[PDB]
């Protein structure tokens, strides 16, 4: 078929066109966005400090396996401030910082899958965690979760003996008994004052100063987790699952590498 | 469409537990119900219309 | 020569574009931009403004030989229009904190039927820009594909920032190739993170240039064709009446 | 009154699948109206249609094919393998698309921009060869297989659409390993006659490669490509 | 005829704002009558519009 | 026939869900639908009739 | 509101023949159609009946 | 990834897990025995398995 790219727009055809062929459709589901993301993927693994659930929640990274986490598929960590409260990224950290180094494994933490494959500017959804300790023995756990722009200093202990995280109104889930299943899931809502949310990129400041630092809206996350519990030696995967989940303008995803090999590619 | 959810019974928790609730916000404005509920502090006897009147200056 | 079907003219205020080889407006999102007040806002909107709705004409760069494919140029928005020359635009920007706006391009440039090449037009939200927000200087493939990222960050896979420019077409666009085309028109139609917009600190559109097809021609052709563009905001709408901005730069 | 239930074998597991829901735990949360809003997509398929670019002479990759004054048949312009897999299409949309599926059906749709001079003229032979034979090495043979003539005049492309020829109704998205000599065939560019022009002009001349899905393209099975670093 | 149950992964948790109830242990208790009661409310809305001081020079 | 199984409950999960999709594919061939969705660019002035015309030539 | 349940002395058991089904974990897949396909049978008493070859002499 | 991934490890659980995929199969049926044919069209000769005839 003869055309006009040059329009922006370009008639879609089948092999019906030029030749004599017959139309070969069938249906499916799968490549609905909302199907797509409505499956559970992991953004890092994370730590509990010794004897948090009796005491002051402080900032702690046991292996770069923090203490609380951002609820966002976006890079956030900076294995630098490991001991500090943990914050969102505009890159990705490889696993070493120098030549002799490896990408493998990445240091922040991300939903990488999300990271390499979110064709989209802006999208809302509600967001499901799980969160997985890595041991089949008992296993407690703390959780504060707080919306996005609310306060995240669980800091101050104000009853003797009690957690910090375990202190309000703000809704905190605990898990710890000899006949658990060990896991813990749960929803929550989409808090961003924001209407939609920035998928890759925001092209704007943090204020009207313009103390120009381009990359992320403000409160444009699904909220904080802070994390205390009994066993300080496990570790936990926390996965992301985006229910209903709704995109809007379409943009390019991830450069992937020229095959300076063959003529296709394959796995890993 | 939907995602990947496929379970006959009908949700155990309601909607407005189990979804964020999506509202929508029209262009123009919308008033505030008249009322937030019957709670209350009254002025009573604000104007006039009675008493030992009109001995009462003009 | 150019021609019939493909003569076309824009009036916008005491403004009116004409091209005599156009290929057609290219509404991306396949919607326009209503005008219709932010909900978000509970003072009323100064809109309608004849004075602002019209197109501003200022030149982009030259084209030449020399460029590679996909290096680009990009033109932040509203900004590029906030200071002089933006006229009553710019001036009214100023001293809102909120602006609410649809834009509609024109970018132009002729060659002859003897010289060979194609640009790539296209607008996107959320394209990332220079800080200040500033049109870009120079053609660049500045931080293409993989985004920008901290000098120490030796194994990082990539920065936010990334633009695999290899599907720049995902965004609304249209291709002024040189045998084909003089003029490209494009509308796009309000889309942010929030009813309407902070624009000081947010240039939420830009228009993108880049080459595709570089400049081919024979000795005696014209070698360098300067590329111009025409920018008109539809149908904005103001809100959040202040002193001003001042530094408009 | 209790109830007695029995309980399965499976009894605390966690399917990172699971059709269905967990507990909610922040209730009667109105969001933030978002009605505003324009621009959004339902289904991958919506904008697996749109064009991208191809990338020519990787790794040195280049948007276009160049044509010359010059018709080799024994040399084609381009020769790209079908399979959503080839270094070739390793940037497009659809590409990247069709790494998270596991199969595919349907046609796939290589369009052309000819980008050279007003003044230039020329014909190509665009061919799609199904596997079986190997693949052509002459214009001759590949003229042979399904083809078309694209005659250079006043509309600037062409939209070539390899037909879903295959035993089974859907193909696999990826390569594990490499394909050979299989894959599902090539497509291939040559040129028929060469560009002709007149004096003043240029004697070759860019023509933009980009691909996207047919009408009739279908994916299914969402699974992750293995995970890659751009760099 | 016992039911056949799959358990969830999160079997066990406690979640200090689930939207549900939990096992009554002193049924059938009446209340004391408090009828004759006024001044309630029911949304703070219905009170966040009394106004208040504002403090100068902190 | 049916197999092994002899529950008196619905199935929890549906079909869809439960078992893979049985589909028929047509010797001749499937019309995809029109449209996957609404999602569109949109080319507008494409055409003519309507201008400072007919002082432009034939 | 929680449902209360009464554990069977059989909790946890696995029954390699039991007349039920187990969770789905990707659902909506839609097959190949095989609808061009002959030769199926649903029983074996369906075969039984043809005649196979005694062995003599063994 | 968004692989389907399965984990069962606490204390109370029955240790075992459960599950059914579905059909995956490019291939409309499926050789229960043998398939008399090769892997590629090369006949780098070697019968008996169809590709991607698993589950």
């Amino acid at each position: 078929g003869v055309e006009n790219a040059e329009k922006g727009v370009t008639e879609n055809t089948d092999a019906t066109a030029d030749f004599v062929a017959q139309p070969v459709y069938l249906p499916e589901n799968q490549t609905k966005v909302a199907f797509f993301y409505d499956r559970s993927s992991p953004i890092g693994a994370f730590a509990v400090k010794s004897g948090s659930l009796e005491s002051g929640f402080a900032p702690f990274s046991n292996k770069a396996c923090p203490n609380s986490v951002i609820l966002t598929p976006g890079p956030q960590f900076d294995p630098a401030y490991d001991q500090l409260r943990p914050q969102r990224l505009t890159e990705i950290w490889g696993n070493g910082n120098e030549e002799t180094s490896e990408v493998f494994p990445l240091k922040t933490k991300q939903d990488y899958s999300f990271c390499l494959f979110s064709p989209f500017v802006y999208y809302k959804c509600d967001l499901e965690v799980t969160l997985s300790p890595h041991t089949s023995g008992a296993h407690g756990l703390l959780v504060r979760w707080c919306p996005t722009g609310t306060p995240t200093k669980p800091t101050t202990q104000v009853l003797h003996e009690v957690s910090s995280l375990s202190e309000g109104r703000t809704p905190q889930v605990y898990s710890a008994g000899p006949g658990t299943s060990n896991q813990i899931s749960f929803v929550v809502p989409y808090n961003s004052p924001l209407s939609v949310l920035p998928a890759v990129w925001y092209n704007g400041h943090k204020r009207f100063d313009n103390t120009g630092d381009l990359g992320i809206a403000p409160n444009s996350d699904f909220g904080t987790l802070f994390f205390a519990g009994t066993k300080p030696d496990i570790k936990f995967t926390v996965y992301l699952r985006y229910k209903n989940m709704r995109v809007f303008c379409p943009r390019p995803t991830v450069f992937f590498p020229w095959p300076t090999s063959g003529d296709k590619i394959d796995m890993t | 469409s939907e995602g990947n959810e496929g379970v006959i019974i009908n949700n155990f928790y309601s909607n407005q537990y189990q979804n964020s609730i999506d509202l929508s916000a029209n262009a123009t404005g919308s008033d505030p119900p008249k009322t937030y509920g019957q709670f209350s502090n009254l002025l009573s006897g604000a104007v006039n219309a009675f008493s030992n009147m009109l001995p009462l200056l003009a | 020569e150019n021609l019939s079907d493909r003569v076309s003219q824009d009036t916008a205020g005491n403004t009116v574009t004409n091209t005599q080889s156009t290929v057609g407006r290219l509404v991306g999102y396949g919607t326009v931009h209503d005008g219709e007040h932010p909900a978000s806002c509970a003072d009323t909107a100064s809109e309608k403004i004849l004075a602002v709705e019209r197109y501003y004409t200022f030149k982009v760069n030259d084209w030449t030989s020399t460029q590679k494919p996909f290096e680009y140029i990009r033109i932040p928005l509203p900004h590029v229009l906030s200071g002089e020359d933006g006229g009553v635009f710019g001036a009214t920007l100023r001293r809102h904190y909120l602006v609410k706006t649809g834009w509609r391009v024109q970018v132009q440039c002729n060659a002859s039927q003897f010289h060979a090449g194609s640009l790539l037009v296209f607008m996107a939200p959320e394209y990332p820009t220079l800080d200040v927000f500033a049109m870009d200087n120079r053609w660049s493939k500045d931080n293409l594909p993989n985004g920008t990222r901290t000098q120490t960050n030796r194994k990082g896979p990539f920065a936010m920032d990334h633009q695999n420019f290899w599907q720049w077409t995902l965004y609304p666009h249209q291709f002024l190739n040189l045998r084909t085309n003089t003029t490209v028109d494009l509308e796009v139609p309000y889309v942010n993170i929030a009813p309407t917009s902070s624009w000081t600190q947010h240039a939420s559109w830009t228009l993108v240039i880049a080459v595709v097809a570089p400049l081919t021609y024979s000795t005696g052709a014209s070698t360098s064709l300067d590329i111009t563009a025409s920018i008109q905001p539809v149908r904005p709408v103001f809100n959040g009446l202040r002193h001003e901005v001042l530094s408009r730069q | 009154s209790p109830i007695p239930v029995t309980i399965r074998e499976h009894a605390g597991t966690w399917y990172s699948t699971l059709p269905d829901s967990t507990v909610p735990i922040y209730g009667k949360t109105p969001v933030a109206p978002a009605n505003y809003m324009v621009g959004e997509y339902k289904d991958f398929l919506e904008i697996a249609q749109i064009p991208t670019f191809i990338g020519n002479k990787v790794p040195n990759a280049v948007p276009y094919i160049e044509a010359s004054n010059t018709a080799v048949k024994t040399q084609p312009l381009a020769v790209y393998q079908v399979t959503l897999s080839c270094s070739c299409l390793a940037n497009t949309f659809l590409a990247a698309l069709s790494r998270n599926f596991a199969q595919y059906r349907g046609s796939l749709v290589y369009t052309f921009v000819f980008t050279g001079t007003a003044m230039m003229k020329g014909k190509f032979l665009i061919a799609y060869t199904p596997p079986g034979a190997g693949k052509p090495t002459s214009r001759d043979q590949a003229m042979q297989a399904t083809y078309a003539i694209w005659d250079l005049g006043l509309n600037s492309s062409y939209s070539f659409t390899v037909p879903f020829i295959s035993p089974t109704h859907f193909r696999m998205v990826g390569t594990d390993q490499a394909n050979i000599t299989n894959v599902d065939g090539w497509v291939t560019v040559w040129q028929l006659t060469p560009l002709t022009y007149p004096p003043g002009c240029p004697t070759s001349a860019k023509i933009l490669t980009m691909v996207s899905a047919g009408k009739d393209f279908s994916l299914k099975m969402p699974i992750s490509p293995a995970p890659w670093s751009p760099q």
